[PDB]
């Protein structure tokens, strides 16, 4: 299909088609971990859910988390390479603190997303380093708009969504969520946790136990980013 | 393909191994150490009769008691000669005394191997030098003669020969030399071997000769005395 | 042509340079760690190549701070470089904030440093993995493990080295959540002697260390009487 | 056939061929031998026959009043390292008004040697060492490698054909502690005699001897100062 | 710390194939169209989202630079964002020195100088995007276009992205020099309509205008009325 | 003071579609005259002049740097500069040296290149631009020409009456200053003409 | 890294510089430009390469670039590099004027630019500019002049030169119709028109495929004036007439 | 300026006046000299207003980052050490005397002094500012070990009133702040509620 000429498949230079193969490989690196995330935003809430598959039972699973806190009201979930994602979380925390220090108020979700995206665009251009092999999803409450859900990628593209899904089963996990934004605003009430868990389970057939997921929450009633307990998760799971 | 710093399956440093081969294409020189001084002698290797022979200077003076004779890349040798002169003058300035042949050879040998192409210096060398040297002089212990390589290894000799015919020049120097010479028999034999190995005819303008002895300074032979010596032989 | 740089994804999204720096560890002698209620216990099978060396050369247990131990596996020169970096990190923390650094923070700092060497063509990834361990009246015992890629997780017992497979399999049958260090030390001796190969390698040395409440939170080396007894017990158990 | 050029490329087996080659460089040199007793440490070297006319070499150098080394490999790199060690000991005496422990010196040497082995466009130091010193804790016979790891040993020999000297050493290590200085030095000269081929025996100008101890600084023994040591080797 | 050698070099025939390949990249973006009328300019794009999940409001392709300049693109969005940021900085510096709004021609010259710097420095690739600039100053409307190499032109009606050949082949016929801005919008929309493979909607396209009062992008409520005809 | 070390006096006045600028000629050192043909007014444009007063070395330096920048601007843009734009550029140049500044106080007078509307302005040593509608002054006899202009100025004047007023003001102003005089030169910038004159003054 | 380096600044096994040899062939295919020197001034005459109907002629020219009050140039090759070079030339002229308070001479300008062009061929790792220039001017010492540079960085004064496409045949026919010392500006214009008419593959000129500038001294002042379409049309008509009459 | 803080079992009490002068003129008379460094840590400011504002901002930013990455509430000792580092590094250019007081789950309420110079010390109660010199004997003769919250509030209010009635650079209203494990309490004691002490007559 797309021919090659020179050092195309080794550095970030244009192919005879203008394709940048070395960036199409970080997308495949995203599917290396073997997890899947799903974020859904509602009329007054944003929710994150994340698979929690520990390999075997000697790890202290209280440390194996894919959910992170950036500021009090912003939360995030990573997917891809672990150390890459740790470095990206550190960068986002520093950006969010510097914004407040410079301008006197708290950074918005779209501004933080755009900052991370232009930081990655530079890895797409210079030839001495490589792109980071990880994806990112953010949620938060905007005092003017309300709930927000954004996603970056290793190429520097940072669109905004109504309901996302990243990971190994991305295509079908979005094909499922496609059918349910038809009516009822995708169940726009505090129980979109039902929708998220159902969408994660439909194409995985696990019917998860009370401790193989993580969920996070922001609300308009309480804006801070909270991580729900096992009992709370179990009750929702029990209802299912 | 490779870099400049790259060992081989025998740990040999390719670039130094090539700079060493760059010496078997030079004109032969000879030094000899006696109990009464040292003598240096080098072939001039004139190309065509239109070239002035007084313009080939292969035996320079480092200081009033040290001289040097080179072979290889005469363009490269000049930075080494300049730095040796500067170091000797610094030593005089600081300690109010003359340096030593050992110290000069050692300080000059520390410039070799100081090359590279990343995080080296603002302006640094890109390859090894291609000159072998021969120092002579007198100091607080007597006449001494040293030898230097592009790898940076300096030794102390009493009769050394460097150049493109050395594997044949030493085969005679080892038979001629003895620990009971005088500088005059030294000079005679150093001339006989040159004549033995050269391609032209050893006359009084295509060679060079200088001597240092405990009494005098570094002194170069004249086209008067040189001619007399050659004729006398 | 994708095997030569840490700036080249394979057509399938892999980094073979890190994959090779991992083999570098995946064929080195074994070291284990065990977490307990009271504290932590490190144990390493130190190899003695020839008689000529003094016993005590090539130690693999360091002291990163007055409450943090460290066990290593892989290239010992890279390991010593990392140990200096960690000592540097702990000292700066104390000079900035006036108290001792948490193990969670130290491991995070060192893992970021290790990961920075996986992105560029001007450097190469480290070739050693290591374990940490502390004890604080605040958070109790702890244990971490960092890879050549820079991933750091918490554990209850880890088995970096070459006999990781056989080491982990035997350590999982232990019930460490209720034991104590005096009762664990013996188990570490026994499991290392079990996992040890006595054909390829003929002679091996054994050194132990611990940090807990009995040492008042200071990392130490196991005294000589405890060690001799532990060795005897292990031998008796082995048959 | 593409992993053997740069020092920052792993092989599919997790090895660094450049560091290897830099070690095979060190094996080219002439053998050395060191060992220690209860109160003295000793170095003995074999100055190689360069030609029929040249003074042999310098293979043992002073580092400080209590430390001395003996090299095998690239002499330029060897004296580049010796200058760093000398500055280290001088700096120590300036700040704390006391000497330096040999262990901390070897730590600094290893940390300095390791950095080149990791960056692009650089190469390892192609020289092996053998250190001897005296301190509060007695003698020390450390040994270093082009790959920056170092060792501690009762007695070690490095160089070409030193396998026989190493075998002799271990076979006779049982008595090095109790032995006297004269006895200690001879044990060294016999071991060094082992590596020489059949056509040559130790003479009086192709051997050097260094000595450091309790009440004695580091000294080197010249061409005919080694005569009181070679009188009995029948 | 970075490469110091060029990645774009000459070929045995004198070509620069890295720039040719950045142009091949541009030839695969989304269609763009600009048309200069007697009292204003018009930019019209194809903002077609992949699926219904994507929130359309969050990202825009028609952006302002000052109160009287705006631009669109075709090619690569992450590169377009860098160019937009540096253009805004360039305009602010000019206003700081002269206390006057920058003219469109000076803006285009400085932007093309940056794009040219990225063809001859060490260890970088060229941008994969072409621009379409709009402006109005001193009682006159302007319309330029910038290439990945650093060469800029000036047009009366142009077209980028996919199917640009047929785009300008169709654009030449209808274009009149007396055309009003409101009747130019119909032609801009119609040109886009020729190659859309779908059904036009108030969220499939973006439209910006520029006249005496400044730059602004039309709102979907107005794009609806304009699409009704 | 440093700005009283070479003397000098500049003046600009506005009329009905016309501007006028004037200066004195004396060049001297503390208490001794050297020459009497020193130039203090520079033609920055077709109908755009600038007058500098203060330290003569800085007068020359600032004039030369300004000509540098204006040539570059008119080559890059493709047209002539406006009086307002020139004032901002000069203020920027003077403010770049806020600490260790030039000792010179400029005066600008021109005509709008398309509406032919006058413009006068003066700046302080650090670059503070104040635009007026009657007149500006600068120099060592500032108070004297203030007193003259306030009394003699009228609105909507012809070029003739403008010339008479600016000349009659400069004469009596410098007749009471010790370090100014030796003659006066007057430029009259009309729409299609630029008339220059030299007055007869006192030489003591 | 060494693997990706292209080594733009090295010698060839025969002493050549391949990047410069390739930039010259790049300049080979550009639009035709030609200059002619006369007794009372110089003239340039380029060829318009972009003839699309939908373009805009806002600029007073396409390839002229007045550099100073007394000089002007014209380019062939890559427009993007041409812009950098033109900015540099303007800066050099203004620095000279600031230091000496007199206008710069043409040879000094050409020299200061060719130094920059040469420094791109010896070190740095970059590629060289693919641009050739022609200059015209007037100074105190030598009066009307006409020079030419090339990518390598060597120049030379001429009396009637030509770069671009088919410049070989252009110079060939220039050699047989130029007579030293007797040419006036009008005969210069005639020869320029009649050379451009042939060395362009099109049937006949169009007065919009061309672009013509002159340079004269009038009342102690230099005047650089681009000719207009009507003037060019009149010149073409004159050429059409006399040529037709002969045969 | 008169700032003050005293320690009780469970938290501390802070206090300050509200007047900002310039020579002999009152530029601001409703100043707020108590600033929040974190959710449970405060600081009282005295000296140069620009210096103290800049240092409070820098410390706030550093401490927020430190705590967000360590994933727990910070310590009063950490805050005091960051303050001391900055004040000692810029000891010749700045003019700031600070009092740091707060609550942490590990030691409760503490009070730290950082006078101009950059030295640190823990204290039970601390006074600082221009008017604090007039009430040294009073705090020496009134303090008694193991007081409660209301007794601390009364003690602080009376001391501050006595300072304001004699110092010419102090006055306005009193602002108090008792910090505990529950949260922060802010009140103002203005006008007629200032505790009047008897003035000698005749």
């Amino acid at each position: 299909r797309g021919s090659s000429a020179g050092f195309d498949r080794h550095i970030t230079i244009f192919s005879p088609e203008g394709r940048l193969y070395q960036v199409e490989y970080a997308f495949k690196a995203i599917n290396q971990g073997g997890l899947t995330s799903v974020a859904v935003r509602g009329k007054d809430c944003a929710v994150i859910v994340t698979q929690k598959k520990v390999p075997d039972k000697l790890l202290d699973s209280s440390t194996v988390t894919h959910l992170f806190k950036i500021t009090e009201n912003i939360g995030c979930v990573m997917t891809g390479m672990t150390a890459d994602s740790r470095s990206q979380v550190q960068r986002a925390r520093y950006e969010a603190a510097n914004w407040k220090y410079k301008y006197g108020y708290e950074i918005p979700v779209d501004m933080l997303c755009k900052r991370i995206a232009d930081i990655s665009q530079v890895y797409t251009q210079n030839a001495e380093m490589r792109p980071l092999g990880c994806c990112m999803i953010l949620i938060g409450i905007d005092e003017e708009q309300g709930p927000q859900v954004y996603k970056c990628d290793p190429a520097g593209y940072y669109c905004g969504f109504k309901a996302t899904a990243a990971g190994v089963k991305q295509t079908e996990s979005t094909s499922f969520l496609e059918k349910k934004v038809k009516k009822k605003f995708d169940w726009t009430f505090e129980q979109t946790v039902e929708t998220a868990i159902t969408c994660l389970s439909t194409v995985l057939s696990i019917d998860f136990k009370p401790s193989e997921i993580e969920v996070g929450v922001v609300t308009v009633e309480n804006p801070k980013f909270r991580i729900l307990t096992e009992a709370e998760i179990d009750a929702h799971l029990v209802a299912l | 393909d490779r870099g400049v710093n790259t060992f081989s399956p025998e740990g040999r440093l390719f670039q130094v191994e090539y700079a060493i081969e760059g010496h078997k294409l030079g004109s032969t020189a000879i030094g000899i150490q006696t109990s009464e001084g040292v003598c240096l002698a080098v072939e001039k290797r004139i190309t065509s009769p239109l070239m002035e022979p007084s313009s080939i200077e292969k035996i320079v003076e480092i200081d009033a008691h040290i001289g040097c004779a080179m072979s290889g890349l005469i363009a490269d040798a000049k930075t080494l000669i300049d730095k040796a002169r500067v170091e000797t003058q610094n030593h005089w300035f600081t300690y109010n005394e003359t340096m030593t042949v050992e110290s000069v050879t050692q300080a000059v040998s520390n410039l070799a191997l100081q090359f590279g192409e990343e995080d080296a210096d603002p302006g640094a060398m890109s390859r090894p030098f291609g000159v072998a040297l021969l120092f002579g002089g007198v100091d607080e212990k007597g006449p001494q003669l040293f030898h230097m390589d592009p790898s940076g290894t300096f030794v102390q000799c009493d009769a050394r020969a460097i150049g493109s015919a050395s594997e044949g020049a030493q085969s005679s120097l080892q038979e001629v030399y003895h620990k009971s010479t005088t500088l005059k028999e030294a000079i005679k034999s150093s001339l006989i071997i040159l004549k033995q190995v050269m391609e032209e005819k050893l006359n009084a303008t295509n060679i060079e000769l200088a001597t240092v002895q405990p009494g005098q300074n570094f002194h170069m032979f004249t086209k008067e005395e040189l001619e007399e010596v050659i004729k006398d032989i | 042509g994708y095997d030569l740089s840490a700036s080249t994804f394979s057509p399938d999204g892999r980094v073979f340079q890190v994959e090779y720096a991992m083999k570098a560890v995946e064929n080195s002698s074994t070291a284990i760690g065990i977490r307990c209620k009271d504290g932590v216990v490190f144990g390493v099978e130190k190899l003695v190549l020839s008689k000529l060396y003094e016993e005590g050369s090539n130690k693999r247990l360091f002291n990163v701070d007055r409450h943090v131990g460290m066990a290593v596996a892989g290239l010992l020169a890279d390991a010593r470089s990392l140990a200096d970096i960690a000592r540097e990190e702990a000292s700066n923390f104390r000079s900035n904030f006036g108290y001792n650094i948490p193990l969670k923070h130290l491991a995070d700092r060192v893992a970021m440093y290790v990961h920075a060497y996986t992105l560029y063509s001007a450097v190469r990834p480290f070739g050693c993995s290591f374990m940490l361990g502390s004890y604080s009246v605040n958070d109790g015992a702890q244990l971490y493990m960092i890879d050549p890629s820079g991933v750091s997780y918490g554990y209850w017992g880890c088995a970096i080295g070459k006999a990781r497979q056989a080491a982990k399999t035997e350590i999982e049958k232990l019930q460490m959540k209720e034991m104590t260090c005096r009762d664990v030390v013996k188990e570490v001796a026994k499991i290392i002697y079990i996992v040890h190969d006595e054909v390829k390698d003929k002679a091996f040395e054994l050194e132990l260390s611990w940090v807990g409440e009995l040492t008042k939170g200071r990392h130490e080396i196991v005294p000589k009487d405890v060690r001799e007894e532990a060795e005897k017990y292990a031998k008796e158990s082995l048959k | 056939n593409q992993y053997d050029n740069d020092v920052t490329v792993w092989s599919p087996q997790g090895r660094i061929h450049q560091i290897e080659y830099a070690m095979e460089a060190v094996k080219q040199g002439s053998a050395t031998v060191g060992l220690k007793s209860k109160t003295h440490a000793v170095l003995v070297a074999l100055k190689r026959a360069q030609s029929e006319l040249a003074a042999h070499q310098k293979k043992i150098l002073h580092v400080d009043n209590h430390i001395g080394i003996s090299i095998a490999g690239l002499t330029a790199d060897a004296r580049l390292l010796c200058n760093f060690m000398r500055q280290e000991c001088l700096d120590s005496r300036f700040v704390f008004d006391r000497p330096l422990p040999v262990s901390r010196l070897v730590s600094l040497i290893g940390s300095k040697t390791q950095i080149p082995t990791q960056r692009y466009g650089r190469r390892p130091y192609g020289v092996g060492l053998l250190i001897a010193g005296y301190d509060d804790m007695g003698p020390h016979v450390f040994q270093t490698c082009p790959s920056a790891n170092y060792f501690d040993c009762r007695a070690m020999s490095i160089g070409a054909r030193s396998q026989s000297a190493r075998t002799y050493l271990e076979r006779h290590m049982s008595e090095f502690m109790q032995c006297n200085l004269d006895e200690l030095v001879k044990h060294g000269l016999r071991a060094l005699r082992e590596t020489l081929p059949a056509e040559q025996d130790l003479t009086t100008k192709n051997v050097s001897i260094g000595i450091v101890g309790k009440d004695l600084e580091f000294t080197i023994y010249d061409d005919d100062d080694v005569s009181p040591f070679l009188d009995g080797l029948e | 710390r970075g490469y110091s050698f060029s990645l774009t070099t000459f070929s045995p025939s004198g070509k620069l194939v890295q720039i040719e390949y950045a142009l091949a990249a541009v030839a695969g973006g989304a269609p763009s169209v600009g048309i200069k009328a007697a009292n204003g300019v018009v930019l019209a794009t194809e903002k077609k989202q992949k699926s219904i999940l994507y929130d359309e409001r969050s990202v825009h392709k028609v952006e302002p630079i000052t109160k009287h300049i705006g631009l669109v693109y075709s090619g690569m969005g992450p590169d377009y964002r860098v160019l937009v940021h540096r253009a805004r900085k360039l305009a602010q510096q000019y206003y700081l020195v002269y206390q006057e709004p920058i003219p469109t021609a000076q803006l285009v010259q400085r932007v093309a100088s940056v794009m040219q710097e990225y063809t001859q420095s060490g260890g970088v690739r060229p941008f994969g995007v072409s621009l379409l600039i709009c402006g109005w100053n001193e009682g006159r409307p302007y319309l330029f276009q910038s290439d990945p190499s650093g060469a800029y032109f000036a047009w009366k009606a142009t077209a980028m992205g996919k199917n640009y050949v047929n785009g300008k082949t169709f654009l030449e016929k209808r274009y009149n020099e007396d055309l009003e801005l409101e009747d130019a919008i119909h032609t801009a929309i119609l040109t886009l309509k020729e190659s859309f493979e779908g059904q036009m909607t108030e969220d499939n396209i973006e439209v910006g205008i520029c006249n005496e009062a400044g730059f602004r992008r039309l709102t979907p409520t107005e794009v609806r009325d304009y699409l009704a005809a | 003071s440093v700005m009283s070390y070479n003397g000098g006096a500049v003046m600009a006045m506005k009329g009905k579609n016309c501007v006028a600028i004037a200066a004195d000629r004396r060049f001297g050192i503390q208490a001794q005259m050297v020459t009497t043909d020193f130039q203090k007014i520079f033609p920055m444009g077709d109908r755009l002049y600038i007058g500098l007063a203060g330290l003569a070395t800085d007068v020359q330096t600032v004039a030369q740097r300004l000509k540098f920048r204006l040539n570059l601007y008119e080559l890059k843009e493709g047209r002539q500069i406006k009086p307002y734009t020139l004032m901002s550029m000069v203020a920027n140049l003077l403010y770049e040296k806020r600490f260790g500044p030039y000792y010179t106080e400029p005066v600008i007078a021109g005509l709008d290149p398309k509406t032919f509307k006058p413009f006068i302005c003066s700046l302080d040593l650090i670059g503070c631009p104040m635009v007026t509608d009657d007149f500006v002054v600068s120099g060592t006899c500032s108070e004297q020409m203030y007193g003259m202009c306030e009394s003699l100025w009228e609105p909507n004047m012809d070029p003739e009456h403008l010339f008479e007023t600016i000349s009659q003001a400069m004469l009596n102003a410098v007749d009471r200053d010790a370090v100014s005089g030796m003659g006066v030169i007057v430029h009259i910038i009309e729409k299609d003409k630029i008339t220059t004159r030299t007055l007869k003054a006192r030489m003591d | 890294s060494r693997r990706y380096d292209s080594r733009t600044t090295i010698f060839s096994p025969e002493g050549r510089l391949y990047q410069v040899e390739y930039a010259m062939e790049a300049i080979g295919h550009a639009g035709t430009c030609l200059g002619i020197l006369a007794n009372d001034g110089v003239l340039l005459a380029a060829e318009r390469r972009n003839i699309h109907k939908l373009l805009d002629e806002v600029f007073f020219s396409e390839k002229i670039y007045k550099l100073n009050e007394d000089m002007a140039c014209s380019v062939a090759g890559i427009t993007s590099d041409a812009n950098v070079l033109t900015n540099e030339l303007r800066l050099i002229a203004q620095r000279y004027l600031l230091q000496y308070q007199e206008p710069i001479p043409c040879e000094q300008l050409v020299t200061a630019l060719c130094d920059i062009k040469q420094a791109y061929t010896q070190f740095g790792g970059k590629r060289p500019f693919g641009v050739s220039l022609l200059y015209i001017g007037w100074d105190k010492h030598y009066g009307f002049q006409l020079y030419q540079s090339d990518p390598s960085g060597n120049y030379g004064g001429w009396k009637a030169t030509c770069i671009g496409n088919n410049s070989a045949a252009a110079v060939s026919m220039l050699k047989q119709d130029y007579k030293e010392g007797e040419m006036t500006l009008k005969s210069a214009l005639a020869l320029a028109v009649k050379v451009l008419n042939k060395t362009m593959d099109v049937s006949k000129l169009s007065a919009e495929k061309v672009e013509i500038a002159t340079l004269t001294r009038e009342n102690g002042k230099t005047v650089i004036r681009v000719l207009k379409q009507k003037e060019v049309e009149q010149l073409i008509k004159k050429h059409e007439e006399e040529e037709a009459k002969a045969e | 300026t008169t700032i003050m803080a005293v320690q009780f079992d469970g938290g501390v009490v802070l206090g300050a006046d509200s007047r900002t002068t310039t020579g002999s003129y009152i530029a601001n008379r409703v100043t707020d000299k108590l600033t929040p460094i974190h959710d449970h840590i405060f600081c009282c400011r005295s000296g140069s207003a620009a210096d103290t504002q800049a240092v409070a901002d820098a410390v706030t930013y550093q401490l927020g980052f430190h705590s967000i990455e360590l994933n727990e509430p910070p310590l009063v000792h950490t805050a005091a050490s960051l303050f001391k580092e900055m004040c000692y590094r810029y000891r010749e250019d700045l003019m700031a005397g600070i009092i740091i007081a707060g609550w942490d789950p590990q030691e409760g309420g503490q009070v730290y002094s950082v006078p101009m110079g950059g030295m640190m010390v823990r204290q039970s109660f601390a006074i600082g500012g221009s008017g604090s010199s007039y009430i040294y004997g009073y705090v020496d003769a009134t303090y008694r070990e193991g007081m409660t919250k209301d007794e601390c509030l009364q003690f602080t209010a009376n001391a501050l009133a006595l300072a304001m009635e004699r110092d010419g650079s102090s006055g306005g209203v009193i602002r108090l702040a008792a910090i505990q494990q529950s949260g922060v309490e802010r009140q103002v004691l203005l006008g007629d509620q200032i505790p009047k002490v008897t003035i000698s007559t005749l």
